[PDB]
RNA sequence: CUAAAACUAUGUGCCGAAGCUGCGGAUGUAUACUUUGUAUACGUGGUAGGGGAGCGUUCUGUAAGCCGAUGAAGGUGUGUUGAGAAGCAUGCUGGAGGUAUCAGAAGUGCGAAUGCUGACGUGAGUAACGACAAAACGGGUGAAAAACCCGUUCGCCGAAAGACCAAGGGUUCCAGUCCAACGUUAAUCGGGGCUGGGUGAGUCGACCCCUAAGGCGAGGCCGAAAGGCGUAGUCGAUGGGA
RNA sequence: CCCACUGUCGUUGAAAAGCCAGGGGAUGACUUGUGGAUAGGGGUGAAAGGCUAAUCAAGCCUGGUGAUAGCUGGUUCUCCC
RNA sequence: GGGGAGUGAAAUAGAUCCUGAAACCGCAUGCAUACAAGCAGUGGGAGCACCUUUGUGGUGUGACUGCGUACCUUUUGUAUA
RNA sequence: GUCAAGUAAUUAAGUGCAUGUGGUGGAUGCCUUGGCAGUCAGAGGCGAUGAAAGACGUGAUAGCCUGCGAAAAGCUCCGG
């Protein structure tokens, strides 16, 4: 029962090289280089699923800080005052409101101000 | 004496980016209608209204 | 340079020829081996 | 409608024929024939053979006038190489490739 | 450097170069129209025109000078009987050099050299 | 950066991890409990290594079955399914096989071994083109002429770069014809291809007669066998003999 | 003619030991042709462990043989504990 | 050598002839790219082009931006120069 | 309209990615003319009447192979 490993090996190499479309040079043509490129892309994506949450939270916090400083506050005191006022809006929604609706964000800043007093 | 890495195809093409040829300076002769190289005799032996080997 | 071959047909035939091989037991074993292999030339 | 001529197995490397092929891409066939007539390149002879073959094909097999034909496509591909041995110093040997090429010319109205 | 220097080399020794221009001048005086390489044709002016200038006056000393510079008795005869008398009142410019394409086996640029009022 | 963006002390906030919590999903162990499905709890970073469960490949049975020219395998795209190895469907190409299921057997999975074979890159259109005795022109032929032929000049060797033998080679010799490959370029030329021709001996050489060094050697002597040495002889030129 | 002292060059060479300019011997313990002899723990060596077919502190080929290697290298699909 | 014509079911079955993969080398189209520093990806993300649709759609590209020193083997320990 | 300040679009010598279409190359699939291992049954020699192995020849026209041997791709007789 002699087994020729031609069809299966070719299929596997084709799969790895299809996951490498768009990479530069050998990284999209040569299986030895493409295979490392693909494994590394996977490790990067695993790490960046974690990094994305940090990045987007930092963006929301910067935008809330800008909106709160337009209203005579800072991020620290506004978050503290909104937590003293029992408001539980999270930062993604607060940043969306600050970017898209300045009047409602001024109302939220008024809640935080009145709670800080 | 020799490369430490194989040169990528892109750098090889960037080197050959200066390898293109130019056309020559050709003129249509009026005494024969012929096309010849400028300031050259034609292959029929004509140049500026003068004949070689009649 | 002088190289090692330096041909001479008489010497070739007297050292490696058919009758030189047939003249001893070991040379006839050479001939039997080359017939067993199916060589087209038995000797030089 | 493009008319094709193929010069297969021309004894010249593709890298050298491509320099001449780049010179006449997208030009009138009269201008291209002029350019090829006054070049000192060995590839110019072969490309001229292929191009005049394509013009003859267009006129005879397709009934197209030559005054508006144009070099609408041209490219040089590699062909079958010849492998030879070259002796080098100190008993070393090198492998020489004699490279050929295929020229494809397509003329269009 | 080469500042103000005249003369050619053409990849020959000075003996070979002198001999080759002697041969070229003899050939041109015999056929009156030859095809050569363009740099050879341009240096042939400085070799062949002073011979005609010399052959304008017919003295035994001039014919001997012409023979010393050509070493060809037929060339000397033709210089002093035909070519000399022809260019008597022409002030230089006995040769005409015209570029003539390129050599096939070489791609070397070529030129025709002809005599002015020939044929 | 200087009544700090330093230091000391104190306070109120906040930021901050794959830690914790939230939401959704999977899974191991145990316990209940249907009696194998859900709950509940605790767990689920890993090298050497130990354990468990699977995918796929060729071949045998199932299979004289099932699918296939209304298009098999293979190849190349696309869409899709699963935690994965993978599967499935389908467009194009392809033109004759393929194989469920459940068993069975393995030449059963490759990126590395300065692995092996073939193909093809990089260097790079780069170094080099093999004695620095040297060429030039005109004409011819030819698709094309620096190199071929004819001619006119120039140069080089001339105790070899000329001539003749032996050895070795083996048709390279001559003629007609052809130029792909071979010729370190082109070639119309050639020691290249194809076709034909050509080597004439009493006196030249060999064969022949004769022998040297040496070889072989009837008998013989010696030796486990194989064999070793050697007499008579018989060969053996590089020498003698019209 | 035989050799090989010096130097440059060459060192993927024109060449797996050369060229070129010089150098030594050149009637002898000379050089050389043809043929023969000595064969591997053997031969031969005006002796360098030199040479014995570009191989020599024990030739080459085949076989024992897939020698042995406590040493390098390599060891090919997936998931879970 | 090719283009037609013709043969053939088929000629990118035309003799270097079944199929015709990869490396490797062309040409065409779309987008990007000549003030900008590094394992060449990854997360995000504008713009453009083409398909389609009245999409919070698809396909290609990817300005700008956070993070980010290949793989194997051997090691106490390797981006390791 | 002119001037000033600010700020877009516009190039591709070449290159990258993707797609399409080619070349090269000869993998894969399918196939077999050749191999490998056996079982059963035989046989286990050829040669001085010249063997094994060869060389040279042999054709209307042959290069090689096969057959054959100056009677030379073959002669005679017998059987199919
Ligand atoms: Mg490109
Ligand atoms: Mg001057
Ligand atoms: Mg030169
Ligand atoms: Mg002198
Ligand atoms: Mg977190
Ligand atoms: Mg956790
Ligand atoms: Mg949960
Ligand atoms: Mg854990
Ligand atoms: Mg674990
Ligand atoms: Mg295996
Ligand atoms: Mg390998
Ligand atoms: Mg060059
Ligand atoms: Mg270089
Ligand atoms: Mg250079
Ligand atoms: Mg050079
Ligand atoms: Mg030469
Ligand atoms: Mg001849
Ligand atoms: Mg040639
Ligand atoms: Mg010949
Ligand atoms: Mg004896
Ligand atoms: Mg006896
Ligand atoms: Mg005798
Ligand atoms: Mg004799
Ligand atoms: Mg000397
Ligand atoms: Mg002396
Ligand atoms: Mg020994
Ligand atoms: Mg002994
Ligand atoms: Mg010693
Ligand atoms: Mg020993
Ligand atoms: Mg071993
Ligand atoms: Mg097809
Ligand atoms: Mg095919
Ligand atoms: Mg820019
Ligand atoms: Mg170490
Ligand atoms: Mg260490
Ligand atoms: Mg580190
Ligand atoms: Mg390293
Ligand atoms: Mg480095
Ligand atoms: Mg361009
Ligand atoms: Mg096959």
């Amino acid at each position: 029962a002699r087994v020729k490993r031609g069809v299966v090996a070719h299929r596997r190499h084709k799969k790895i090289l299809a996951r490498a479309k768009g990479y530069y040079g050998a990284r999209s043509r040569v299986y030895r280089v493409a295979f490392q490129a693909v494994i590394k892309a996977g490790q990067y994506a695993y790490r960046d699923r974690r990094q994305k949450k940090r990045q987007f939270r930092a963006l929301w916090i910067a935008r809330i800080n800008a909106g709160a400083r337009q209203n005579g506050l800072s991020y620290s005191r506004m978050i503290d005052g909104l937590k003293k006022a029992q408001v539980i809006i999270d930062r993604r929604v607060l940043a969306d409101i600050a970017m898209h609706d300045a009047v409602a964000f001024a109302a939220l800043a008024e809640k935080a101000k009145g709670a800080l007093a | 004496a020799v490369q430490q890495n194989r040169k990528s195809r892109s750098r090889r093409d960037m080197r050959r980016s200066h390898d293109a040829l130019t056309e020559n300076a050709l003129t249509v002769d009026q005494a024969t209608g012929e096309t010849h190289r400028r300031h050259h005799v034609t292959k029929d032996g004509f140049y500026r209204g003068r004949q070689l080997f009649a | 340079m002088k190289r090692t071959f330096q041909p001479s047909e008489l010497k070739r035939k007297r050292v490696h020829g058919f009758r030189a091989r047939m003249a001893t037991k070991a040379g006839r074993q050479v001939l039997a081996r080359r017939r067993a292999k199916g060589r087209h030339s038995l000797t030089v | 409608m493009e008319v094709t001529a193929k010069l297969r197995g021309a004894a010249i490397s593709a890298q050298k024929a491509r320099l001449v092929a780049d010179l006449i891409r997208g030009k009138s066939v009269a201008h291209a024939l002029n350019i090829l007539n006054f070049s000192n390149k060995k590839a110019a002879v072969l490309v001229k053979k292929a191009l005049e073959s394509a013009i003859a094909n267009a006129e005879h097999n397709n009934s197209l006038d030559v005054d508006d034909l144009k070099v609408s496509t041209i490219y040089v591909d590699e062909g079958m190489s010849l492998k030879r041995i070259m002796p080098r110093a100190k008993g070393r040997a090198d492998r020489i490739t004699k490279r050929t090429c295929h020229i494809t010319v397509k003329v269009g109205v | 450097m080469r500042h103000r220097n005249s003369g050619v080399k053409l990849g020959r020794t000075s003996s070979h170069r002198k001999a080759m221009f002697q041969n070229l001048a003899n050939s041109l005086f015999e056929h009156e129209l030859i095809k050569t390489t363009l740099p050879k044709a341009k240096e042939l002016r400085r070799v062949a025109e002073p011979l005609i200038t010399l052959a304008k006056n017919d003295t035994v000393a001039n014919r001997r000078l012409a023979f010393a510079r050509t070493r060809n008795a037929a060339t000397v005869g033709k210089l002093f009987t035909v070519l000399g008398p022809r260019y008597k009142e022409r002030n230089g410019g006995y040769l005409r050099v015209l570029k003539a394409g390129f050599r096939a086996g070489d791609a070397a640029p070529m030129a025709y050299v002809e005599l002015v009022d020939r044929e």
